[PDB]
């Protein structure tokens, strides 16, 4: 039972960002998950020429904190199920006063650049 | 107006430092939000009491740098703690205009706390540069500072009943003042290196 997953996924397709209280329920559910070894900012791929789902990050080049946040709950509920790819992170100044403007202050971008650090 | 002040029984030590450290706890698990004047005034009010214990602490001199940790009392070993509830409540406060300065303080209060770790040989460890940035170039240290945390949480959850209600040998006591030194070991390597981002991000703006 981890509709807690769904409700949030909703939540932030809708574009509305999620809680402190929650992002950090998130980041940690996904550490947990990472120190051991269904359709939507992010972008549809098909492939071509002879399993899993595939997405893409971002439009071309250049994120949100509703993005991030949603890439995250993604990979938590789905795992292997969806392959998300992008170019060639939260380090950004454009990243961190975005959290900052929609959040009281800077925890949730360290929740992030913490989790972040484990990719 | 001399009498006045002899006659006046200010908080002493212990009590100083178990208020300092239930109002750090408060505002860890606050379900008011982070920058409310609830929460807020808790922070305030608990670096106002962890800055005097300080200076008790000072005074007293209770820890030297040229000591073993089994020369320091068991009661005793709690204090170490100060420096590294400064760096947390320091960072749980909001106001935007003075983060920069609110990172550089907290940062010289867990360096202060490693440092004296370091001498104590609490734990295996590499101290932190003085001053910002510590060079770091890695995601493996992280996993298993996790483990190691989730480990050490875990067996504190199952003797700090024990002790607080002093059904524990002296054995138990230091034991798990111990593990609360190694845990905050971990918390301020972690933050260390989290501040040394942000300060990054700020300076370059």
């Amino acid at each position: 039972f981890t509709k807690e997953l769904d409700q949030w996924i909703e939540q932030l397709n809708e574009c509305k960002q999620l809680s402190e209280s929650q992002v950090k329920s998130l980041c940690e559910k996904a550490k947990e998950i990472l120190t051991k070894e269904c359709g939507d900012g992010q972008f549809h791929d098909l492939m071509e020429l002879f399993d899993t789902n595939y997405l893409f990050m971002g439009d071309y080049v250049d994120y949100s904190v509703e993005t991030v946040t949603l890439l995250v709950a993604l990979k938590v509920r789905y795992r292997e199920r969806i392959t998300i790819l992008r170019g060639n992170i939260t380090q950004v100044y454009g990243f961190y006063d975005e959290c900052l403007r929609k959040y009281g202050n800077a925890n949730v971008w360290k929740y992030f650049t913490d989790l972040f650090d484990y990719l | 107006s001399m009498a006045a002040e002899d006659e006046l029984q200010l908080p002493r030590l212990p009590e100083l430092f178990e208020t300092g450290r239930q109002l750090l706890d408060e505002v860890e698990v606050a379900t008011e939000p982070a920058g409310s004047r609830i929460v807020q005034e808790k922070v305030f009010k608990g670096l106002d009491l962890l800055e005097k214990a300080a200076e008790m602490l000072s005074q007293l001199d209770l820890f030297s740098r040229n000591e073993d940790l089994e020369e320091i009392a068991s009661t005793d070993l709690k204090y170490l703690l100060v420096p590294a509830f400064q760096g947390a409540l320091t960072m749980k406060q909001v106001n935007p205009s003075k983060r920069l300065d609110h990172l550089q303080r907290a940062r010289e209060h867990f360096i202060n706390y490693l440092t004296q770790c370091h001498c104590y040989h609490v734990a295996e460890f590499e101290l932190p540069s003085m001053a910002y940035p510590s060079l770091v170039a890695q995601r493996q240290a992280k996993i298993q500072r996790y483990k190691q945390k989730k480990e050490l949480e875990h067996r504190l959850s199952a003797m700090k009943s024990a002790v607080e209600s002093g059904q524990a040998d002296d054995e138990r006591v230091r034991e798990y003042y111990l593990l609360h030194l190694q845990r905050w070991i971990d918390i301020s390597l972690e933050e260390i290196e989290s501040i040394d981002q942000e300060i990054k991000i700020l300076r370059e703006r």
